[PDB]
This record gives C-alpha cells, sequence and structure tokens, in this order.
DNA sequence: ACCA
C-alpha cells in the first residue's frame, strides 16, 4: 500500500 | 481474441509482440500475472489482415468486497492509446472475455495527460481518474500519474552516466565513487537477499508496509538478467543500498529501492549512476524513476530524483475505466 | 531534516 509496482 | 494461456505457441507469438513493440511494458508482459500470482490473468490481443498481433491487453482480476471482480491492466494497453478507435476494438474484445465478471475495466498507460485526449476518452464513454482526483495526493491513482523520466535520446553521444549532467551533479555522482562505494548487479538469490536485508531495513525506518520475498523471487523467476537486475552498493564489505531495475521495451524502469539506517556515504547515487550506465549501455531510450508526489521541493521524492532528471516530470493521463457495473462502480470508485 |  505504501508505491504501486 | 481471447490469448489461451495453456498453448504455447500462441503464448510465444503474444509475448513477442509485447517485447517489440514500442508501447511494451514490463507490467503488461506475462511473466507480471507470475508475479501477481494473487490475481486471475485474462489477456486478449488484436490481429490485422494479415493475422499479425497489433495491439494486446494483459488483465489481472483481483477480488472485491462484492459479487464482482477487479480488473486490471497495469500500465496497458500495449499499443497507441491515442488512437481511441482502435483502442474501442481492444477494450471491446477485453469485456467479452471478461464475461460479466468484473464490474470495471481500469487500464493506466504512459501517456501523456492533455486536455483534448481526456475529453475523447469521456466522449467514448470512459470514465478518467487525473486532475480531478489530484488533491487525494500520490496514492489517488494505484501508480504514480507524475513521473520523473529521463530522456536518454537528447544526449546521443553520451558514452557514461557522468555525460548527462552539469558539474555540480558530477560532483554528486562522483562522491560515493571517490569514498570507497563500489556496485555490482545480478540476478541472483544472492543479490535479492542483498536486496531484501535493505529493503527490509528501510521499510521498518521510514514506517511503510512491504512485500514478502517471495514477491521479488517469483519476479527473478519470471525474468532473465537481460531483463531483471539488482543492483548493491556496498563500502569495503559493508552493504548500504540496493535497487532492482527493469529494461523492457523503450526504458529502464527504477522500481525497487532500500538502503540500511545511518551513513549511506551517497550510496543511493551510485545505484542510480550505474542503472543510468546500463540504459546507456543497451542504447535504451528512457530512463524512469517513477513516481513522485508533487513537483515541489517539500516532496522529498522529487528531491532526490530531481538530482537526475532536471526535465518536468511527466505527467499520465491516469486510470482509464471502463465502467461494467454502475452500481458496484459508484458503490467502490469515489470521483474526486 | 533528505537518500521509497
Amino acid at each position: 500500500a505504501x508505491c504501486x509496482x | 481474441p481471447v490469448l489461451n494461456l495453456n498453448d504455447p505457441q500462441a503464448v510465444e507469438r503474444y509475448e513477442e509482440f509485447m517485447r517489440q513493440s514500442p508501447y511494451g511494458q514490463v507490467t503488461q508482459d506475462l511473466g507480471w500475472a507470475k508475479v501477481k500470482n494473487n490475481w486471475e490473468p485474462v489477456d486478449v490481443y488484436l490481429e490485422d489482415d494479415q493475422g499479425a498481433i497489433i495491439a494486446a491487453m494483459s488483465m489481472l482480476l483481483g477480488d472485491t468486497p462484492t459479487d464482482k471482480k477487479f480488473a486490471y491492466a497495469s500500465k496497458g494497453p500495449v499499443m497507441d492509446v491515442t488512437d481511441v478507435d482502435l483502442l474501442d476494438r481492444l477494450v471491446d474484445e477485453a469485456v467479452k472475455a471478461l464475461d460479466g465478471r468484473a464490474y470495471v475495466l481500469r487500464f493506466d498507460p504512459e501517456v501523456a495527460y492533455s486536455d483534448e485526449f481526456n475529453t475523447t476518452l469521456q466522449d467514448h464513454g470512459y470514465v478518467t481518474r487525473n486532475r480531478n482526483v489530484a488533491d487525494a495526493g500520490m496514492h489517488a491513482t494505484i501508480q504514480p500519474r507524475l513521473n520523473m523520466v529521463l530522456d536518454l535520446t537528447k544526449f546521443p553521444d553520451a558514452k557514461t552516466t557522468l555525460d548527462l549532467y552539469p558539474s555540480k551533479t558530477k560532483s554528486k555522482i562522483k562522491r560515493p565513487f571517490r569514498d570507497g562505494v563500489e556496485v555490482h548487479s545480478g540476478n541472483s538469490a544472492t543479490e535479492l537477499d542483498e536486496f531484501f536485508k535493505t529493503y527490509t531495513t528501510m521499510a521498518e525506518r521510514h514506517g511503510i508496509t512491504h512485500r514478502p520475498i517471495e514477491y521479488f523471487q517469483r519476479m527473478q523467476a519470471a525474468f532473465d538478467a537481460d531483463t531483471m537486475r539488482i543492483f548493491v552498493a556496498e563500502r569495503e564489505g559493508k552493504l548500504l543500498s540496493t535497487g532492482i531495475a527493469l529494461k523492457y521495451g523503450r526504458k529502464i524502469w527504477y522500481m525497487y529501492a532500500g538502503s540500511m539506517d545511518g551513513n549511506t556515504y551517497y550510496a543511493p547515487y551510485a545505484v542510480q549512476s550505474e542503472m543510468i550506465q546500463w540504459a546507456l549501455d543497451t542504447n535504451t531510450d528512457l530512463y524512469d524513476l517513477g513516481g513522485i508526489e508533487s513537483e515541489s521541493t517539500d516532496d522529498s521524492l522529487y528531491v532526490f530524483k530531481h538530482v537526475f532528471v532536471k526535465d518536468a516530470p511527466r505527467e499520465y493521463i491516469g486510470e482509464i475505466d471502463k465502467v461494467l457495473d454502475p452500481e458496484v462502480y459508484a458503490e467502490l470508485v469515489k470521483d474526486g
């Protein structure tokens, strides 16, 4: 959830 | 057509289109389904009159608190999405393949935002998520919409990383190497363990969430060492910082990083320098440092990445939603 | 304080 990827 | 994943000849044909397209993305490669092994893959393509693939969409289906799946084509499709008539045909194929199991098909291609493109997408019935949700920050979208991308085609005669930069930045880059930092690279279990130690250490330090090691192991098993490379910076046997970079299509993408506590001897600058060098050595068009929150010196993401990218951040069109079940869509998605 |  946090950087995407 | 829909891709039969149990047909190796079809799969190799699909992969060869993906790997050679200038629109190719690692997250659209079929190997990405192996990374995202908790999602269900559904892949479609279009053929021209000769039967050659000219457009492909790799989707992954995820669960929701409703009866419906969320279907997501990460940085897809692989085609010129500004050719919206062609996009409607490919999305039409994707919708038939989904068979009413998903409430939305979302794709977030790496194409610049523009008012005219946004208006066209909306005219064709898509719901777009970009400047209308900007106030919710970097995580208003799944992937960051603002990205720091180094255009290496502006420097056709650059031989080394330092050839890209003003004297003041040259100094910054030279610093870790002068002070003994050395970087090696590879894609074995050894480097993965080195990355993971720095990754979990950074994660605990910033108080953020982090992926299990099996995520990265699956990614290592899916991609060869000419596609995925882990860079490891040390000083005299001491582990300092790492980064994972993926080379695919027109870009090398710096996707994951970690660094130990305390003094790193500017090792993160040395990792970047070697990742950029890889891009130069393979004549790659772009080096993508990935997302920022805002183009502002208050954003530590932008400040660090601004050392390597003096051009403006690229701003993409964001998320494009083909709404299939509007009642569930309104329940699960807020339009800013 | 910053080096996701």
